[PDB]
RNA sequence: CUCUUACUUUUAACCAGUGAAAUUGACCUGCCCGUGAAGAGGCGGGCAUAACACAGCAAGACGAGAAGACCCUAUGGAGCUUU
RNA sequence: CUGAACUCCUCACACCCAAUUGGACCAAUCUAUCACCCUAUAGAAGAACUAAUGUUAGUAUAAGUAACAUGAAAACAUUCUC
RNA sequence: GCUAAACCUAGCCCCAAACCCACUCCACCUUACUACCAGACAACCUUAGCCAAACCAUUUACCCAAAUAAAGUAUAGGCGAUAGAAAUUGAAACCUGGCGCAAUAGAUAUAGUACCGCAAGGGAAAGAUGAAAAAUUAUAACCAAGCAUAAUAUAGCAAGGACUAACCCCUAUACCUUCUGCAUAAUGAAUUAACUAGAAAUAACUUUGCAAGGAGAGCCAAAGCUAAGACCCCCGAAACCAGACGAGCUACCUAAGAACAGCUAAAAGAGCACACCCGUCUAUGUAGCAAAAUAGUGGGAAGAUUUAUAGGUAGAGGCGACAAACCUACCGAGCCUGGUGAUAGCUGGUUGUCCAAGAUAGAAUCUUAGUUCAACUUUAAAUUUGCCCACAGAACCCUCUAAAUCCCCUU
């Protein structure tokens, strides 16, 4: 423990206190880096490399419409509605090697991601889900056990 | 310390080594446990080491008694009448062989 | 340790009866300074760092780890000739002496663990024999565990139990990560 | 700092750190220079430009702010049109 | 009363040792003590001295006249 | 408490062989819980140590200490005990072999001092132990003479060796 | 002094009584029983400690929240003081900050 | 679970067995004995350096006594025996002084002869051969 | 300075009242 | 007071009875000089030195007693006064 | 010439710094399983006292010291002194 | 040899389960435990403060009734310390058990008794035979300190090296703490037995599982994730606040009582002087007879006197011919209980063995008796130069034309 002082006695000041000097985490001016963070919509990215990977292993069936329920069932993406998630965003990564023809419903989609889907003859549609419906569509089974 | 312990002068038994050398070790009494975990090394010594050791020391009578015991021990008795009891508790076969050989070389 | 709860508890200096008043003045008495008679330094005082029960030691290993432990224990029994497979556990007689002599004749060791597929469908002959025995224990297939297998020298499994064990243990090797507890309905579970 | 809260028994977050610093998911912390809005008339434009910069924190300050904030602020966020999205990961970093 | 057995067991051996020191037992023959095989000890007697003793002659060397008379007396007492 | 001194009169020795010498009779007696100080009783016990049975009684009879009467009473009942129970022919043929005092169980009482202070006094008790052995008292050890001193010194000079060498 | 002069009565332990023979049974009830029951549901004891672990402060907080209304007046007062002391000890005293 | 030390008696006796020969309460009271037993062990360890130191001093005194009986000083005997390539240490010379006086006198005479040869060499200009006992046996 | 008086503390009476 | 003396009582000392308290690291517990955390029974150089009671003395054991009341320190208290 | 724990010599080698830091072991106790004249492998914790003017109890030291008490004779009736 | 030592029970602790308890007769709110007479008196009313913010002044968690999760998020705040939801989410629930204590433990408990206080209140200690005591000459013994058996012989931290030999010879300045430094004449300790002091997050490391997934809904994830192991003491103030209990001592007051010889003067807050009240001076006493006394000498002693009984004024107060007096022996403001394990940058203490690395420029600070960051030190890890240094090179102004340094391949 040491010899005397607040060290051995265990009464040393709080974390961040600098012996009376104005602490670093206080003398820095406030800025809105995290202002309104809890009200920002978040979208889990879904790359075309990830989408192509799921189809090649049979985890996602391209012969049927693909939505948030099918992606979660195939363990393709993880959605946390309590963490301000609003769905999935289809990103353009891996557009060069994407070949499957699918009917996929997402929440956001970049211009290049749309083109890659439509090049193979597939259909991509961006649909909005509010926080209540997002939880229901991702895990239908827990909702059906609520008797609502 | 030296003051708190007895002392003696260097000597031998019956002037051993003058006319002929006589092994001062006379008897070894082993107590091993058939199931005791602390007697695992003692059992290993009996299986392969005590038989060869008896060949090299025809003048030493070795008694191996297998009875339940928590602390295996070996008792060494010498010609001059001194009796020394040493514990082989949780000792490997090599450590027991070194200890047994140490007892044979002492006067 | 996961289901262990320790009920040992001691009273600290704030829970021992009395001790509110300072026993004597701080200075002038010539004695050591004290502020209470229930201090841990005192006879009959509180305990400084003692048990503060009830205390829970609950923790859970990952489901696959606990499933793998059954596989290892089953493999050890087979590798050491401690596993025996029976078509059924039916006995010609309900006398417990028959079962003990049968184990001795077949050299099953001191303790034998008998496992049946279901508790309800256990034959009455084996139930009567095992109820009167201490080293022969009859458990259902759902009750198999590492501790019981390690405690008992010999493990006895029925043919339906072996198929039951393989289905349950190998299901962990080729299963998705759970979206929700498996008690809730699944497309292909149970069976 | 409250290491164990009286109602939940959990570590609490010092909200003074949140209002002043931004933590990139790579572990870095971004802050603004002190006094960048104070007495601008007596400061040269070269000095004023440095005050407007968004600077990083060193190892000690970054480690200090990690202890003063819970694991919620260290999670990976996917804000739409995030200005600092490109700075959440390191590139070509050795040792 | 402190819980445990090893400390009490260890103290019992110390008491037994002290009792022996206070009242030493009378000396007894090594043959009467455990771990004794007369035939084995006779053979080792020759081997220690590096002498090729005859077992028939060597055994008779340790047989005294008093021992024979005492042995005869014991047989008469027991009616053998 | 311990009462091992009373148990020393219950030892039965095996009968002696015809050629064995006569064994002196040993008598153990004691008095428990004497209202006296063991420190003061020690001087009386030390005084009669080694004396004959009759000489010890004479010294104690004319001693002004309180314990002298108590010790004399113990010797009188021990002397009768020897002849009556321990098979001693002559009651005067005894000497004090062992005689010492021991601490007994004491009671604590409060002694009041001034200024509200106090001290704890003890009501002291003691035990007296005596051992009587049949036979004339052993002669006192003669003082060491000049011949004994000179003989011992020469023996010391004849026992010294050359140290720290072969 | 301080050590007993006689051996204590021997310890007789029945290693094969019903409690020890059947110890650990059904610990895999979830794995081998279609996950109908969690193994934590086998724990018997205080209602505030079934399938839950924590330090002294967390246990005191949890017990007060769950059965605080059912506690005796003297027991509740000691629990409230214990939480106050533990709050000051953990959040204000120690070697590390 | 309350744990108490049940074998504290044996711990105390490990220190008191080394204090049995001490004088006073420090042979039976552990609080006082442990401090003295530790000092006794420390003195035992440090005395090994003095034992070697005292033995050599004793040997020098015994060698000096025997050397003076032959009219030689200690430096003359030790120094000149080295020059004769005689590597007898002070332990052996002390034994030789007590048990082999005739041999020691020969060693004293040999050192005296070598000492005289050194004096002649110093006075000589170097045009004479080395002394008979001044010759050194070379090793290769 | 002020008077520094320390009142005496009487020990319990039972400690000096035990009997055989 | 110069300048003290005599006697009596209490105490005292001895004998008998009863029997405290502060104190106490261990002590086999000398003197001189020097030294040293700067004032030594314990260290250095010398000197002295069979053992053990009893009664006196108050130079020393930085004597016992009271975690100095003086002084300062504490982001320790309190009483009082006030623009 | 004397002179160290320097260095050499025979053998062995982790085996001489406060605060602090790292590591190898371990007494006793309880529990699982062994063991069965007192142990083993592990799991646990009220888990180790030459020191707090520490707490309680026992007993020393000062110390048989300080201090304390009963007027006298007598036939125990009584009388006498104050 | 004593004194003593030893013991296994009494009971208790934490949970589960279940919702407890009042009265034979007689007495009991008046002075409780008192057979028998005119009441009309009647309950409600924000806790404060210690403490944290290193002062303090706003502020500083305290079951409020579903485990988990949302979440330590929204939000609040000298926007400091710290405080902190909700929508929503939704599980299990078989009393008779114990890696709980075993007479300094476990309740204080053999008992709220003995004892202490006017009261509120504080609050103990301990027992041990055996199948049979209607077997008591019984149940052997050995174990702490303290003694006894048995005092002592030059000289010295009481030991060590030794030695034929205890001593004599040689060598050696107790321990802990605290310090620049302690044999220090600095601290603590008579001694024995028992008791008495390191509690945890954040990451990180190590070892398993699974793997772009991990996890037995929530959460994390650009090799992660889950689980385990492993780090954070004890005693002590003067205080502050709330609620009770106290004027049987003392301060003053109220109701109704009592005492004051003799002499002088005879008028007396008059004099001399008993009882009585007070306590000037000196000696004794100082653990005393006494937590304020004894002996002598003194002040007053018909008065603003002294005194018995009952009553009144209560602590943010009373009362006071002000002495900061007195208010149950300790009043710059009582005492008890509670907040309370108050707090203490201050002091003291901090328990088994062994080995290894290890002495460190400063800066800020109501800060210099402390802390935080550097520096130094430690561990683990990554990969590459580190140290020592050849030339060449690093200022004019100026009185010391300094010892040197920086840079630096080679080695
Ligand atoms: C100086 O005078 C100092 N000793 C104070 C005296 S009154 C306590
Ligand atoms: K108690
Ligand atoms: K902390
Ligand atoms: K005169
Ligand atoms: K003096
Ligand atoms: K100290
Ligand atoms: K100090
Ligand atoms: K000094
Ligand atoms: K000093
Ligand atoms: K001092
Ligand atoms: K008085
Ligand atoms: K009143
Ligand atoms: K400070
Ligand atoms: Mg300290
Ligand atoms: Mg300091
Ligand atoms: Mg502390
Ligand atoms: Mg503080
Ligand atoms: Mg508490
Ligand atoms: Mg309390
Ligand atoms: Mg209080
Ligand atoms: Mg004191
Ligand atoms: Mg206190
Ligand atoms: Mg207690
Ligand atoms: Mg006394
Ligand atoms: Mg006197
Ligand atoms: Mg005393
Ligand atoms: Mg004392
Ligand atoms: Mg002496
Ligand atoms: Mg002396
Ligand atoms: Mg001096
Ligand atoms: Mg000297
Ligand atoms: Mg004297
Ligand atoms: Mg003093
Ligand atoms: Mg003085
Ligand atoms: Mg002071
Ligand atoms: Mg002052
Ligand atoms: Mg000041
Ligand atoms: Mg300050
Ligand atoms: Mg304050
Ligand atoms: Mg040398
Ligand atoms: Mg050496
Ligand atoms: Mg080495
Ligand atoms: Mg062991
Ligand atoms: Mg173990
Ligand atoms: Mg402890
Ligand atoms: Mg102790
Ligand atoms: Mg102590
Ligand atoms: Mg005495
Ligand atoms: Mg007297
Ligand atoms: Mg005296
Ligand atoms: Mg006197
Ligand atoms: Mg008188
Ligand atoms: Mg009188
Ligand atoms: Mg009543
Ligand atoms: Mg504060
Ligand atoms: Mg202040
Ligand atoms: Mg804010
Ligand atoms: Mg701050
Ligand atoms: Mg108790
Ligand atoms: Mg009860
Ligand atoms: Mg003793
Ligand atoms: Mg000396
Ligand atoms: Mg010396
Ligand atoms: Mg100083
Ligand atoms: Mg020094
Ligand atoms: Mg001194
Ligand atoms: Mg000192
Ligand atoms: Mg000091
Ligand atoms: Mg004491
Ligand atoms: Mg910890
Ligand atoms: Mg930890
Ligand atoms: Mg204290
Ligand atoms: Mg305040
Ligand atoms: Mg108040
Ligand atoms: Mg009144
Ligand atoms: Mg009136
Ligand atoms: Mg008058
Ligand atoms: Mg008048
Ligand atoms: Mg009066
Ligand atoms: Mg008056
Ligand atoms: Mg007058
Ligand atoms: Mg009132
Ligand atoms: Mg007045
Ligand atoms: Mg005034
Ligand atoms: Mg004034
Ligand atoms: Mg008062
Ligand atoms: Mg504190
Ligand atoms: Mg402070
Ligand atoms: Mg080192
Ligand atoms: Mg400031
Ligand atoms: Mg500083
Ligand atoms: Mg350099
Ligand atoms: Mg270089």
């Amino acid at each position: 423990r040491g010899h005397k002082g607040e060290r051995q006695r265990g009464t040393r000041p709080r974390l961040g206190f600098e012996g009376g000097q104005t602490p670093f985490y206080i003398r820095i001016p406030k800025y809105g880096f995290n202002e309104g963070h809890s009200f920002r919509r978040q979208y889990k990215p879904l790359s075309l490399n990830r989408l192509q990977y799921l189809i090649d292993l049979g985890r996602v069936d391209p012969s049927q419409p693909i939505d948030l329920t099918q992606l979660v069932n195939g363990r393709g993406v993880t959605i946390q509605p309590l963490k301000r998630d609003y769905g999935v965003q289809l990103v353009e990564e891996g557009a060069d090697t994407f070949t499957a023809k699918v009917n996929i419903e997402v929440q956001l989609a970049s211009e290049l991601a749309i083109a890659a889907i439509e090049k193979n003859g597939g259909v991509v549609t961006t649909a909005f889900y509010d926080p209540r419906s997002l939880d229901i569509v991702c895990k239908p089974v827990p909702f059906f056990l609520r008797g609502q | 310390t030296a003051r708190g312990t007895p002392s003696r002068f260097l000597a031998s038994v019956l002037h051993n080594g003058l006319g002929r050398y006589v092994q001062q070790l006379q008897r070894l009494s082993f107590s091993v446990s058939r199931d005791g975990a602390s007697s695992r090394g003692a059992r290993e010594f009996v299986e392969r080491e005590v038989i060869d050791f008896a060949r090299r020391n025809p003048g030493v009578v070795i008694y191996v008694n297998s009875r339940p015991c928590c602390v295996p021990r070996v008792v060494a008795e010498y010609l001059n009448g001194a009796v020394r009891e040493e514990s082989i508790h949780c000792k490997s076969v090599e450590e027991i062989s070194t200890l047994v050989q140490k007892l044979a070389d002492q006067s | 340790n996961f289901k262990r709860i320790s009920y040992a508890k001691t009273k600290t200096r704030a829970e021992v009866r009395g001790g509110g008043r300072k026993p004597w003045p701080q200075k002038g008495t010539g004695r050591a300074r004290h502020g209470s008679i229930r201090s841990p330094l005192w006879r009959g005082g509180g305990v400084a760092h003692g048990p503060r029960g009830p205390t829970s030691y609950y923790y859970m290993l990952p489901m696959k780890v606990r499933a793998l432990g059954l596989k290892v224990a089953l493999t050890v029994k087979l590798a050491q000739d401690d596993l025996h497979i029976m078509d059924s556990l039916e006995l010609p007689t309900g006398d417990p002496q028959y079962l003990t002599e049968l184990a001795h004749y077949r050299r099953w060791g001191d303790s034998v663990l008998l496992v049946d597929l279901t508790h309800e469908e256990m034959p009455q002959s084996i139930v009567e024999a095992t109820s009167r025995l201490k080293t022969f224990n009859l458990i259902p297939a759902v009750g198999l565990n590492v501790h019981s297998m390690l405690k008992h020298q010999t493990l006895v499994l029925t043919l339906p139990t072996v198929a039951f064990l393989e289905d349950k243990l190998l299901w962990q090797d080729s299963r998705y990560r759970p979206l929700y507890p498996f008690s809730l309905p699944y497309s292909d579970f149970p069976r | 700092l409250t290491y164990f809260s009286a109602r939940k028994g959990k570590r609490k977050t010092v909200k003074a750190v949140i209002d002043r610093f931004l933590r990139l998911h790579c572990g870095l912390w971004v802050r603004r220079k002190a006094g960048y809005k104070k007495k601008l008339w007596k400061k040269t434009p070269a000095r004023k430009k440095r005050l407007r910069e968004f600077v990083f924190c060193n190892k000690t300050q970054s480690k200090l702010l990690d202890k003063m904030t819970t694991s919620f602020w260290k999670r990976r966020n996917w804000y739409v049109d995030d200005p600092y999205q490109k700075y959440h990961d390191r590139t070509n970093l050795k040792v | 009363v402190k819980k445990g057995f090893r400390a009490a067991f260890r103290f019992q051996k110390e008491l037994e040792r002290q009792r022996l020191l206070r009242c030493p037992p009378p000396p007894v023959r090594r043959s009467e003590k455990p771990n004794w095989d007369y035939h084995a000890e006779i053979q080792a007697f020759g081997h220690r001295l590096q002498e090729n003793f005859s077992l028939d002659l060597l055994k008779t060397a340790f047989v005294n006249s008093c021992y024979i008379k005492s042995e005869e007396a014991k047989r008469q007492q027991l009616g053998i | 408490i311990s009462r091992k001194w009373e148990k020393k009169n219950k030892i039965v020795y095996p009968p002696q062989l015809p050629g064995e010498p006569r064994r002196p009779a040993e008598i153990y007696h004691c008095r428990r819980q004497i209202k006296y100080s063991k420190d003061k009783m020690w001087y009386l016990a030390k005084l009669i140590r080694g004396m004959s049975i009759d000489q010890a009684l004479a010294q104690l009879e004319f001693n002004d200490k309180k314990g002298a009467k108590i010790i004399k009473e113990v010797l009188l009942e021990a002397q009768d005990m020897a002849v009556r129970d321990h098979n001693v022919e002559f009651r005067s043929n005894l000497y004090i072999a062992e005689s010492t005092s021991g601490r007994g169980q004491c009671l604590k009482r409060i002694r009041y001092h001034g200024r509200g202070r106090f001290g704890i006094m003890e009501k002291v008790y003691c035990h007296y132990f005596v051992k009587l052995v049949e036979g004339p008292p052993p002669p006192p050890e003669p003082p060491k003479t000049a011949v004994a001193h000179a003989k011992e010194y020469i023996q010391q000079l004849r026992s010294r060796t050359i140290v720290h060498t072969l | 002094i301080g050590i007993r002069l006689t051996l204590p009565p021997p310890k007789v332990v029945d290693r094969w009584n019903e409690k020890r023979a059947m110890f650990g049974v059904y610990d895999n009830i979830g794995i081998l029983g279609n996950f109908e029951k969690h193994p934590k549901e086998l724990i018997r004891g205080p209602i505030w400690l079934r399938g839950w672990k924590g330090n002294e402060l967390q246990r005191c907080i949890r017990k007060r929240k769950m059965v605080g209304s059912r506690m005796f007046a003297d027991d509740l007062h000691n629990l409230n003081k214990r939480i106050r002391y533990l709050y000051k000890h953990f959040n204000r005293h120690g070697k590390f900050r | 679970l309350r744990n108490r030390v049940t074998d504290r008696y044996f711990r105390i006796q490990e220190v008191l067995k080394h204090a049995r020969h001490f004088r006073g309460r420090k042979n039976r009271c552990y609080r006082l004995a442990v401090r003295t037993v530790i000092r006794a062990f420390v003195k035992c360890t440090k005395a090994r350096y003095l034992k070697k130191k005292n033995m050599r001093t004793l040997w020098i005194n015994r060698i000096t006594a025997a050397s003076q009986e032959h009219g030689l000083k200690y430096p003359a005997l030790i120094g000149n025996l080295v020059k004769c390539q005689v590597e007898l240490n002070r332990k052996v010379l002390a034994d030789l002084a007590i048990y082999e006086p005739k041999t020691f006198k020969s060693l004293a005479a040999l050192a005296s002869r070598r000492r005289h040869e050194g004096f002649a060499a110093a006075l000589g200009d170097g045009k004479e051969p080395e002394g008979i006992f001044s010759r050194v046996v070379q090793y290769h | 300075t002020k008077k520094r008086f320390t009142p005496p503390i009487y020990q319990p009476k039972f400690k000096t009242e035990k009997e055989f």
